[PDB]
């Protein structure tokens, strides 16, 4: 869990905001303080090796975050959790000396 | 495919005849594979229970789920008289068959263990 | 020039496959069986496999 | 496990000659295009292909199935190798 | 006695089918065959190539859309089809989404022969004034063949996408005791095929016998060489 | 012709265009070293008439496996604002190039308990040991290295 | 079990035959029905699989489930090379590693 | 497309045959199929239980015959048989012999439709003045039937003996990978049929095929039962 936000390779809400644009590009949430503020998103951007950057949008086109809570995800980061590979079923025997 | 199975259900006891023994095994009062003795010769049931003329036979019969891979069961393999597991003559069978006579093969190799 | 290699030079690239055999290696050299030469077999995608047994 | 490679082994004493022996004979069967060959066209090397099955091109293997015969002579100080050009470039194109 | 043949549908989705009795270990020797040519070379659909005006490749960000585009594609090879026309292996489809509004399979322009059995399969999250049109060419064929192996040439933006045919989505046989017979250790066939709905489970069982009984009779003349 | 397709003003391609191994993506061209054709590739000149051209070829291919799509298309030209090139060299550019990679034959995998791995061949959906409840199995690891 | 005896099914056949062995080998408590061996067998963490190619069931149970794998960095679409013959090192016409 | 199946064979006895190409996984689906139908099906010869003059107990010795009772019932089960007409599914066949004689399969009395197809077969050796009487019944079908599940005793002491049915010795078959020009995803399945005496290698294999594409026609009539 707090390894993607002490990662800080997701982008949260500094206050309690609100979802207003989504946009897979801007994502805009108009905080609790008055203020409109707004994140751009890294969608599918280069990395240091091969891996690139995303942020994705996990966020309905209107409801009130809590200050902290995640809005876009991250590559390895899902849903605020650190996820790199998927879970798999997997069956553990001699399959034809494979 | 090799290991030998002996299970402990039977016990070993001493039947008179092989119907004892026989009917014994539905009766689940012995096992399989289990050490047992008829009369004064020292066998198991399933080294009755199976008697192969040749190994194809005992093949079907193992193939066809009236036997397991590993069970200790009488066959003339070889122009001798055995008493051994099904996979056990299935491994020399596979060497000679490999090598293209299964005489000096199966001759080479521990037919027991 | 580019990838549109067609079967026609698959099965003449086979033609001069068979028979002579290739030498591969594992690093390190350690026993001289780190080389052992097997025949080419093209296959598909990109890793290389070989006998189970000799790769101890 | 190229075919006959036990009783290949076994022709020689040591591995080498038998390598160099198949070696030298591999060349001279491509100097001349197969045609020198001891050998019979049931004999001689068959590569299946789709397009149509011929004699395996590979030269190794020509050598190789050549001296299973055995109809190939061989060892140290043979005849002069002086003539041995003159009388071997020459038969075959 | 004779095969006793009993087929259980639901919808274009589920379906059971059921062959009984049948000899000892006869229905794990007919049951799996067939399940086997099912999943696989049963016909298929779920599209082909998808195109966006405001798409240059798969990785660009449409605006007033939440979703990325290959993130869409996700939503498009899972997509179901069906046309109902036997001579259309290939033609076309549009969408359109203007506005706030929840793009999904739904949204899509009716047309001849087209079919969608889930309409409920969301395409796109859009918000204010995010606008969006597209264009899947679907085409039938069979098995899996991603979007690297087959070409498309629609267009400099139109891009191919992985194809995943076989309307099937899991089979499972079943033997076990059935007590219509007249000897006893018989065996009660019975199948579990799942289906998108483009091909019903009746459908399925019926060409994959066919694919079967046809590769089956390639038995007839053999040419012997003995040694 | 067709060696040219996504070049379409500067000498750049387009984005979201695939570059397979062996395409271009960027336009240098300078006078070529000159020095005098071979006698037998003189006369090959005149023959079909292509002449030598002062400026030979440079530009910047695609390594041979990496076949991407371009994305950033990123220019630097001398003379630009916010720019400083090396001393006496003229525009450059780095263009991005991404592509999709399923998992590969051969592709190293490993759990989260130090067990390493590379994949070996793939296998059909088709035949797999799947359970009664007709669930495939996706992967099936040897109880070997356990 | 319940979307199984719940869904119109029952016991198979290919499961009495794993059971069965289990039975043999002590996997699973004799005296009990297979509702109860192949749950033994179950908590177990194996199960009854059977062979997508075949059909026919395996001799004994196979453990399955989810498990969190990673695809690491090392992919031979970049490592695997080959050439013939390319450029030499400047001092010596050696090739480049 | 046009998968060519190709059989060499050796006798009437062993045979081995190819159907090359095919679709990857198709082998597999013929292979299992083809092998327990071999195996648990084809009718055959099948000798059940026998009766021995003199001898009883199928452990106790007879006198004059260096093999013992079991022994030669091992013999006695290797025998390959076969019925003229499809109306005698069964019969008996009848065997006495005295003195120092050689007894082989063909040494066995005749009977009025049977034939055997195993001449020389060591029965029993006889020693001098060894006097034997002997009762066998031949019955016709399909599978492996141990003495356990087949009672019979037509006579005194009848010893039940197990039947070997199917003709088919083994068949294990095996499945490959081909090339094919450019693409390799084809199968090459080969298949190694046994065979004693009662049909070739071909007829085996025709005659199972002929088991498959029989069962593959039930599914014909579905009979409705939604949920």
């Amino acid at each position: 869990e707090r390894v993607v936000r002490d990662s800080l390779a997701a982008l949260y809400a500094e206050e309690d905001g609100e979802v207003v644009k989504v946009d897979g590009t801007r994502i805009a949430v108009r905080y609790e303080d008055g203020r409109l503020v707004e994140h751009p998103l890294r969608r599918y951007a280069r990395s240091n090796q091969g891996t690139a950057f995303d942020q994705r949008p996990r966020v309905r086109v209107g409801q009130r975050v809590k200050k902290g809570d995640l809005l876009a995800d991250g590559p390895a980061s899902e849903e605020g959790f650190l996820a790199l590979g998927q879970n798999v079923l997997v069956a553990i025997m001699p399959f034809d000396g494979y | 495919i090799t290991q030998v199975r002996k299970e402990k259900k039977g016990a070993g006891m001493a039947f008179a005849t092989p119907e004892e023994a026989l009917a014994a095994y539905e009766r689940g009062e012995v096992a399989l594979n289990a050490p047992i003795v008829v009369a004064g010769r020292e066998t198991s049931v399933g080294r009755l229970k199976f008697v192969f003329a040749n190994p194809d036979e005992a093949l079907l019969a193992v193939a066809h789920g009236l036997l397991d891979l590993q069970d200790v069961v009488t066959v003339r393999y070889l122009g001798r008289r055995l008493e051994t597991s099904p996979g056990r003559i299935l491994f020399a069978r596979i060497v000679g068959e490999a090598v293209g006579d299964e005489k000096v093969a199966q001759e080479l190799i521990q037919m027991d263990v | 020039r580019q990838r549109d290699i067609k079967d026609e030079v698959w099965d003449a690239l086979e033609e001069v496959i068979h028979g002579k055999v290739v030498l591969l290696n594992r690093a390190p050299t350690l026993h001289r069986l780190g080389i052992q030469a097997f025949q080419p077999v093209l296959v598909e995608g990109q890793s290389i496999q070989l006998h189970p047994l000799v790769c101890e | 496990a190229e075919p006959g490679i036990d009783k290949l082994f076994g022709m020689v004493d040591s591995k080498y000659r038998l390598t160099v022996v198949v070696a030298k004979r591999a060349q001279q069967l491509l100097r001349h295009r197969f045609k020198n060959t001891v050998l019979e066209p049931e004999e001689r090397p068959k590569m299946r292909t789709l397009e149509g099955l011929y004699d395996d091109p590979n030269a190794v293997t020509w050598a190789m199935k050549e001296l299973l015969t055995g109809r190939l002579f061989f060892g140290e100080n043979l005849v002069p190798e002086d003539r041995l050009q003159k009388e071997m470039e020459r038969l075959y194109p | 006695k004779a095969p006793v043949f009993t087929a259980t549908t639901q919808g274009d989705h589920y379906g059971e089918f059921v062959l009984e009795p049948l000899e000892r270990g006869f229905g794990v020797t007919l049951g799996n065959p067939l399940r086997r040519i099912l999943l696989s070379s049963i016909p298929g659909t779920a599209v082909t190539s998808v195109y966006i005006e405001d798409v240059l490749h798969e990785f660009s960000t449409i605006p007033g859309v939440k979703e990325d585009v290959v993130e869409i594609i996700l939503n498009l090879k899972e997509l179901v089809v069906r046309f109902l026309d036997p001579k259309m292996a290939s033609t076309t489809l549009i969408l359109r989404a203007e506005g706030p509004k929840e793009v999904r399979a739904g949204d899509f322009t009716p047309s001849a022969d087209v079919e969608i059995m889930n309409p409920d399969l969301h395409i796109a999250t859009l918000e204010e004034g995010g606008k969006l049109y597209m264009e899947v060419r679907v085409d039938r064929g069979v098995g899996y063949v991603p979007a690297e192996r087959h070409g498309i040439k629609d267009r400099i933006n139109a891009i191919p996408v992985d194809a995943i045919f076989s309307p099937v989505r899991r089979v499972a046989f079943q033997v076990e005791d059935t007590r219509l017979g007249q000897r006893t250790d018989l065996d009660k066939l019975t199948l579990r095929i799942w289906t998108d709905g483009s091909v019903t489970p009746l459908e399925a069982l019926n060409q994959a016998v066919a694919i079967l009984k046809e590769h089956l009779n390639y038995f007839a003349n053999p040419e012997a060489s003995l040694l | 012709e067709a060696a040219l397709r996504d070049l379409d003003e500067e000498g750049i391609v387009r984005i979201g265009a695939e570059v397979k191994p062996g395409d271009i993506l960027v336009g240098r061209t300078s006078f070529k070293g000159e020095q005098e054709p071979s006698p037998e590739e003189r006369l090959l000149r005149s023959i079909f008439g292509e002449k030598a051209r002062d400026v030979k070829d440079t530009s910047l291919r695609v390594p041979p496996g990496e076949g991407g799509i371009v994305v950033g298309r990123l220019r630097l030209r001398r003379g630009d604002p916010g720019v400083e090139l090396k001393p006496g060299v003229r525009e450059v550019v780095r263009v991005f190039v991404a592509q999709k990679r399923k998992l590969q034959v051969g592709d190293k995998l490993a759990n989260r308990h130090g067990n390493k791995g590379v994949v070996a061949k793939i296998l059909p959906v088709e035949d797999m040991p799947h359970l009664p409840d007709g669930t495939p199995v996706d992967v099936i690891l040897n109880p070997l290295g356990v | 079990f319940g979307k199984r005896q719940g869904e119109g099914f029952g016991v198979d056949k290919r499961e009495k035959e794993v059971l069965a062995r289990a039975e043999k080998l002590g996997l699973v408590s004799p005296g009990k029905s297979p509702e109860e061996q192949l749950k033994e067998l179950f908590d177990l963490g194996k199960v009854v699989l059977y062979d997508g190619r075949t059909g026919e069931p395996f001799e004994g149970p196979i453990v399955v489930g989810q498990m969190f794998i990673m695809k690491l960095y090392h992919m031979v679409e970049d490592k695997m090379h080959a050439r013939s013959t390319g450029p030499y090192s400047l001092i010596t016409q050696q090739p480049l590693g």
